[PDB]
């Protein structure tokens, strides 16, 4: 399947497409895919879109950003047990995939997979009280108030980013880790679904600060600048790999990543349009031992 | 026998009518030609298939309206070695000679050389893949096994009827073709499926549909079902129909017409909305082209004339109670099952709805007047009802 | 065969239909008492089991992130599966005019009730926050909230509430002159007005007969295609998903005829007992089997179509997606399901076409409980394979079923057995009108010769 | 009639509740009457709940 | 065919009984599911 992508220096420099044209020509025979969609979506022509970029590059794989999803966030530790049965609380997760010629000593593959704030929904459209919806800036809206169980939208997401609360995993009566808590973040109760939300805390208060500057300056228009927003992952990585900013804004860090050709979306058959979008890694292999 | 005399001479014109046109069409676009044909076979192959099935469906099941049509049921259903001649066209398209006959990249898109092998000029993987399947020899192999299944299946239930009418036990020779009914819904079940696979969806190999098939048996089935009201229609003055029929065989059939419109829109519904709300780029493309370029209109149209005016106007005891009020909804509704094979077949080569050439209305009006021509035939060489039938006390009511 | 054994009249119809209900409780049978008491001791597990659901968690259970959706999905759409076959003789055989119908549709439309009762708990049950169902009803709030209506989840909401309303409503419109006929046949006073406030004073009138015939007629087409749509909903709430096991195009007629398969599997597997323990041989019948047998075939026939239309899918698919949805079913760790459900679906129905089999009792109770055994196995298939295994490998896991699933399986068996029986107890197993308009009906065919 | 009603409720209280009293974004569906899908099942259970509900009470 | 009760004084009466208990309660629901708050 195409989810790691691979390519190299050389052919990179040549033409910085060619892994998608690759992939492309081997799956459809064609260098572009013609993915056709009978749902509209919204517009985001005007409007702060939000977005992320995970370059695959970059990533060692060293689970700091899992923790400071863990810290932020609030996301419950669960037994060995419970971990063992298959219900780990992670908002993102780091995949290693050991992909290579020989499975007895093979390229190590990692990368991390969080909620990719899908602009058509698939977790979206299967929720029968539209606890999860999508924003006017472009995400997903996992409303645990709302969330009433029901287990779809962890069943129509092709991802499974979505962790579901399946007992009280949350601690109540530890005073110290009542204290640990983020009070800007909620704590989930059992039964209901939790997954990455951009940080939306952190984005809720930098729209509430540009809207607050916007008014006390009397520009009647609030801008969001390209560093105004830094989500637990993006900030506690210490590679870099992960870039958070503004779609709709060609200035910004993620839009000029996303404007290179080696980035990708994982799964683009389903018409989702992911907005965590991967940056294919690039090799650079020596011509005395591989070339 | 007067009135079967009109419909073959009337479906004796439309069929040299839609030929002429047809041939005079070929001359100036031979590959529109043959993809009109293919519309109009999969519009003609409408009525034997659900002869054949309603058949077996009333010898399973015994009904008035059963031992009305039986006979009707038996002169469609044996068109279909005819029908498997009038397949060449299609197969000499899709063979290795469609240069010799003015059509220039075969009739299939499996058909091409640089499409399913490597290295060639297009190079589809996915059809490459089904290669061995969507291939015109073991294409033509499945579509002669089907009319060998059909041809025997029907003439064997044919002669059964006529030899019960002759000579020989009633109840003994209804057992055997109930029995033969019982393995023959099964295998026509499978056997139209895969029929309306090879034929219609293998056009575009890039797209499947597993109600597809079963969706073509419902569209037969209400196509055969306002074809036998509208005959039903024409023969109710012959001298056998005005003492062992009366009005609840004609109910039975507009209640059935009635249900299968329901089953038609259905089928049509349940894969539109699958389709539309899974929004998988492997299946979305059929309902693009289906949508765009003014098949929207088609499509509303099906919507509208298809199933909202049957629905209310068949929703009434009195509207299939009477034979003439039946076959006017009857022929509105063949010419709404026209317009869906239309919308189903003709976005495969036009890709717009003012390309329509009038090749594509010659084809399945000449056609389905030659189906016309062949089943007044073979009417008028039986009886029109079986009574020497165990079930011909149904028609007492 | 015939559909009514000679030797019948409609007094000995009443009598004999009539006299299994309104015996005093004194005298009721040591059958009817060990086989509820079988019932009420699931109905405790049930009760133990739900309690410990709703103290614990949907957790106790063995779903975890890539399997959302295991065996209460599945033993949900097999109970709500059950129904269809008794909806199906209530409602289609009245419009296709089947005289089998008369001695097995009261029966079979209270096993409908029964197990869509027993399914509509399943939602709530592992909804996981249950106290919040009607938060999936269109119901008026003060946040101005709405249910989404685009998932089929609140199809299955409408669908599933029609259902239960308008089959209860059917069936107590089916028992009214059966009420008539229990209060004119009761001996205690106080329990004539416990039949005559349901029967509301029928009185059998022929002007009143008229109207009932016609609603009759008209709710057996309304109901028809109500429940084609509640299969289609309950096909369309995996049918409507991406899962590639899922996103299947043939599944609302496929779990229609796979609903119909089971339902007359298990109508089949509680008439033969009813039949060979009250006097009933000569209203079900050995032809009565023998047509249920044959409806079995055929619908068993239209599963097996459908099973060769997703193989046919995957194989001419080349999507990698399909291709190891094909390759999990046939080899992958849970591909016991796959292989026993094609044993149980496939091979026991050859014996089907066979006469001899087909008129054949304990051939029939055997083959009726491997089909209900495989449609378990069939909704296994469809759900827990196709979650278990999707598109990031990363994602894969199993799903491993606990004790409390199970426990909550045979408490839900406890729950129909306890209102089957009941059903039995207090009221007639079949219809004791239109068996006697059967009668009648007979009785003029044979003066018609 | 109430078939009618039904169906007609059916389909009013989908669109107002979806479309009109609250605009909500999910899945990318559309916000009009291209939504005309995943309107047609509570459409029809509703008719079918009213008319049954015709046919049994205006019996009675 | 005529309804059974056709030609009883008491139908148009217990109609507009049903259908002013019928507004009232639509209207009373009303008040209190958007008129409340
Ligand atoms: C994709 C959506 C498809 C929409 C499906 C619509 C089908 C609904 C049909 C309901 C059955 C009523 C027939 C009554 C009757 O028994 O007719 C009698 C004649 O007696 C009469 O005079 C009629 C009595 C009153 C009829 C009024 C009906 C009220 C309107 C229904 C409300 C629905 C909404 C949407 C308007 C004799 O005729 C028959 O018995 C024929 C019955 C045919 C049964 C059809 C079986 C098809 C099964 C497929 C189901 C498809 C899925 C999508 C639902
Ligand atoms: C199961 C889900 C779909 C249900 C749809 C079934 C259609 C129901 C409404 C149609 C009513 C048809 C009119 C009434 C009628 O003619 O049938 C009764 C008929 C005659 O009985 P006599 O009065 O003559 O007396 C005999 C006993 N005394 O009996 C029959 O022969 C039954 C007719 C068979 C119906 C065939 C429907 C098959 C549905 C196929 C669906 C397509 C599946 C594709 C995968
Ligand atoms: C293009 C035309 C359409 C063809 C459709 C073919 C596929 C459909 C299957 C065929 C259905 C026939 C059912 C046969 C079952 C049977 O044999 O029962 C016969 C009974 C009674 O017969 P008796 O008493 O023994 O003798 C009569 C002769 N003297 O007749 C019936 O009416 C019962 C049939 C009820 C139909 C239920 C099956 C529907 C399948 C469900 C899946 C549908 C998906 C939407
Ligand atoms: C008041 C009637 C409501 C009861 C039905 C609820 C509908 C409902 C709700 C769910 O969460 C489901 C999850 C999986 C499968 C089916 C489901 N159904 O049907
Ligand atoms: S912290 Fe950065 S480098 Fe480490 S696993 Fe996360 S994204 Fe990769
Ligand atoms: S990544 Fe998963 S949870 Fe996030 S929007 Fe897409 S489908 Fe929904
Ligand atoms: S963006 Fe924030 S919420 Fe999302 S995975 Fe990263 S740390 Fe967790
Ligand atoms: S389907 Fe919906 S109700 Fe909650 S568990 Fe998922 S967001």
């Amino acid at each position: 399947r195409d989810i790691y992508r691979v390519g190299e220096f050389k052919k990179f420099k040549e033409d910085p497409k060619y892994i998608a044209k690759e992939v492309y020509q081997e799956e459809y025979g064609r260098e572009t895919p013609n993915y056709q969609s009978l749902q509209p979506g919204d517009d985001y022509t005007g409007r702060n879109a939000w977005g992320m970029t995970i370059n695959l590059n970059a990533c060692i794989g060293c689970n700091a950003c899992v923790v400071a999803c863990q810290a932020e966030n609030n996301i419950a530790v669960v037994g060995k047990d419970q971990v063992s049965r298959g219900r780990e609380m992670h908002w993102i997760r780091i995949d290693r995939y050991f992909a290579g010629e020989d499975l007895d000593n093979p390229s190590i593959y990692m990368m991390p997979v969080n909620c990719m704030q899908c602009e058509k929904a698939p977790c979206e459209v299967v929720c029968p009280v539209a606890a999860t919806v999508h924003d006017y800036e472009g995400l997903n809206n996992m409303v645990y108030n709302r969330c009433v169980g029901t287990k779809y939208c962890s069943n129509n997401c092709p991802y499974k980013v979505r962790r579901f609360n399946f007992l009280q995993y949350s601690d109540t009566t530890t005073e110290t880790f009542k204290l640990a808590f983020n009070p800007d973040v909620t704590v989930r109760i059992r039964g209901v679904m939790e997954k990455c939300t951009y940080c939306v805390q952190r984005i809720s208060g930098a729209r509430i600060a540009a809207k607050r500057a916007a008014v006390q300056a009397g520009q009647s228009s609030y801008v969001i600048s390209d560093g105004a927003i830094q989500t637990a992952c993006e900030q506690a990585c210490p590679t870099g790999a992960i870039v958070f900013g503004d779609i709709n804004d060609s200035n910004s860090r993620v839009a000029k990543w996303k404007a290179e050709g080696h980035n990708y979306g994982l799964l683009g058959f389903l018409n989702t349009v992911p907005r965590t979008t991967y940056l294919a890694r690039v090799r650079n292999p020596s011509e005395e031992l591989e070339k | 026998i007067p009135q079967l005399g009109q419909v073959q001479m009337l479906g004796l014109a439309a069929a040299v009518i839609g030929i002429g046109v047809l041939a005079a069409g070929y001359f100036l676009s031979p590959t529109s030609f043959f993809e009109s044909y293919i519309y109009g076979y999969y519009v003609a192959m409408t009525i034997p298939l659900g002869c054949l099935g309603f058949l077996m469906v009333q010898h399973l099941t015994g009904g008035a309206w059963g031992v009305t049509v039986r006979r009707m049921l038996e002169a469609g259903a044996a068109t279909l070695p005819i029908m498997g001649l009038l397949f060449i066209p299609i197969a000499l398209g899709y063979f290795d000679t469609y240069k010799a006959l003015g059509l220039e990249h075969p009739l299939y898109e499996w058909a091409n050389p640089e499409v399913v092998t490597p290295g060639g000029a297009e190079f589809d993987p996915i059809i490459a893949h089904k290669v061995p399947w969507l291939s015109p020899l073991w294409v033509t192999a499945r579509i002669a096994i089907f009319f060998i299944i059909w041809s025997a299946l029907a003439l064997t239930l044919r002669a059964w009827s006529r030899q019960q009418d002759a000579g020989g036990d009633a109840k003994k020779l209804a057992t055997r073709m109930r029995r033969l009914s019982g393995i023959g819904v099964a295998l026509f079940v499978i056997t139209v499926t895969f029929f309306s696979f090879d034929v219609a969806m293998s056009l575009d190999p890039h797209w499947f549909s597993t109600i597809y098939g079963a969706h073509y048996m419902a569209n037969a089935g209400l196509m055969t079902l306002a074809f036998l009201a509208l005959m039903m229609s024409r023969v109710r003055d012959a001298a056998l129909f005005r003492e062992y029929v009366s009005v609840k065989p004609i109910h039975d059939i507009g209640k059935l017409i009635f249900a299968f419109t329901v089953l038609w829109t259905y089928m049509s519904y349940g894969q539109l909305v699958i389709i539309w709300s899974g929004d998988v780029a492997e299946f979305t493309p059929w309902y693009v082209h289906r949508t765009q370029h003014g098949w929207v209109f088609v499509a509303l149209a099906l919507m509208l004339f298809a199933f909202a005016l049957p629905f209310f106007v068949l929703l009434f005891r009195g509207t299939k109670r009477n034979l003439n009020t039946l076959a006017t909804i009857a022929g509105w509704i063949v010419v709404m099952r026209f317009v869906d094979m239309a919308w189903i077949i003709l976005p495969e080569f036009r890709e717009h709805l003012w390309d329509i050439a009038i090749t594509d209305v010659a084809a399945p009006i000449g056609l389905i007047g030659l189906v016309i021509a062949l089943f007044a035939a073979n009417v008028q060489q039986a009886p029109l009802l079986p009574l020497r039938d165990p079930n011909m006390e149904q028609l007492q009511n | 065969e015939a559909y009514l054994l000679p030797g019948e009249t409609y007094t000995s119809i009443s009598a004999k239909i009539g006299d299994v209900p309104l015996t005093p409780p004194l005298k009721t049978p040591k059958g009817w008492l060990a086989g509820f008491s079988v019932a009420f001791f699931m109905l405790m597990i049930f009760f133990v089991s739900v309690t410990w659901l709703f103290i614990r968690g949907v957790g106790i259970w063995g779903i975890n992130i890539p399997v959302g959706w295991g065996m209460d999905i599945i033993n949900f759409v097999w109970w709500i599966g059950i129904g269809h076959a008794g909806t199906l003789i209530s409602a289609i055989l009245l419009l296709l005019n089947q005289g089998w119908r008369n001695s097995i549709n009261r029966f079979a439309e209270a096993m409908t009730l029964f197990a869509v009762a027993c399914a509509g708990l399943y939602p709530i049950l592992h909804l996981g926050r249950p106290w919040l169902f009607y938060w999936l009803i269109p119901y008026p709030n003060t946040h101005g909230m709405w249910p989404q209506f685009r998932s089929a989840l609140a199809w299955d909401v409408f669908a599933i509430s029609t259902y239960a309303t308008v089959s209860l409503v059917f069936w107590l419109v089916g028992l009214i002159p059966d009420f008539a006929t229990l209060r004119d046949r009761a001996k205690n006073i106080w329990v004539k007005r416990l039949y005559g406030i349901a029967a509301l004073g029928w009185r059998g009138s022929a002007r009143h007969w008229h109207r009932y015939e016609m609603a009759s007629i008209l709710l057996a087409g309304l109901s028809t295609p109500l429940v084609v749509s509640v299969h289609s909903i309950i096909s369309l709430d995996f049918a409507i998903s991406q899962v590639p096991g899922w996103q299947v195009t043939v599944f609302p007629p496929y779990f229609v005829a796979g609903a119909v398969f089971a339902g007359f599997a298990m109508v089949l597997l509680l008439m033969i007992p009813v039949r060979t323990f009250y006097g009933f041989e000569n209203y079900i019948t050995l032809h009565h089997l023998d047509v249920m047998a044959k409806v079995m075939l055929t619908t068993g026939m239209i599963v097996v179509y459908g099973y060769f239309m997703e193989v046919f899918a995957s194989l001419y698919s080349g999507n990698e997606f399909e291709e190891y949805l094909l390759y999990n079913r046939l080899f992958g760790p849970s591909s016991w399901a796959y292989w026993g459900l094609l044993f149980c679906n496939a091979v026991a129905i050859q014996p089907l076409w066979f006469k001899k089999v087909r008129q054949n009792i304990p051939a029939l109770l055997i083959i009726s409980l491997i089909v209900s055994v495989g449609m378990w196995l069939e909704r296994y298939v469809i759900i827990v394979i196709s979650l278990e295994r999707d598109f990031l490998p990363s994602s894969w896991d199993i799903y491993i079923p606990t004790i409390w699933d199970w426990s909550l399986y045979i408490g839900t068996f406890g729950l129909f057995f306890t209102l089957l029986f009941l059903f039995i107890r207090v009221l007639p197993m079949i219809n004791i009108f239109e068996m006697r308009l059967f009668l009648y009906q007979e009785t003029e065919k044979a003066k018609q010769r | 009639l109430f078939g009618l009603i039904g169906a007609a409720s059916g389909f009013i209280l989908q669109y107002i509740g979806n479309l009109v009293d609250y605009p909500l974004n999910v899945g990318g569906r559309p916000l009009d009457i291209t939504n005309w899908p995943a309107m047609i099942p509570i459409t029809f259970e509703s008719g079918i709940l009213l008319a049954s509900f015709a046919a049994a009470i205006g019996m009675i | 065919m005529q309804p059974e009760w056709s030609g009883d004084p008491e139908v148009k009466p217990v109609f507009l009984a049903v259908t002013l208990t019928g507004m009232v309660a639509f209207l009373l629901m009303v008040w209190l599911f958007a008129f409340y708050w």
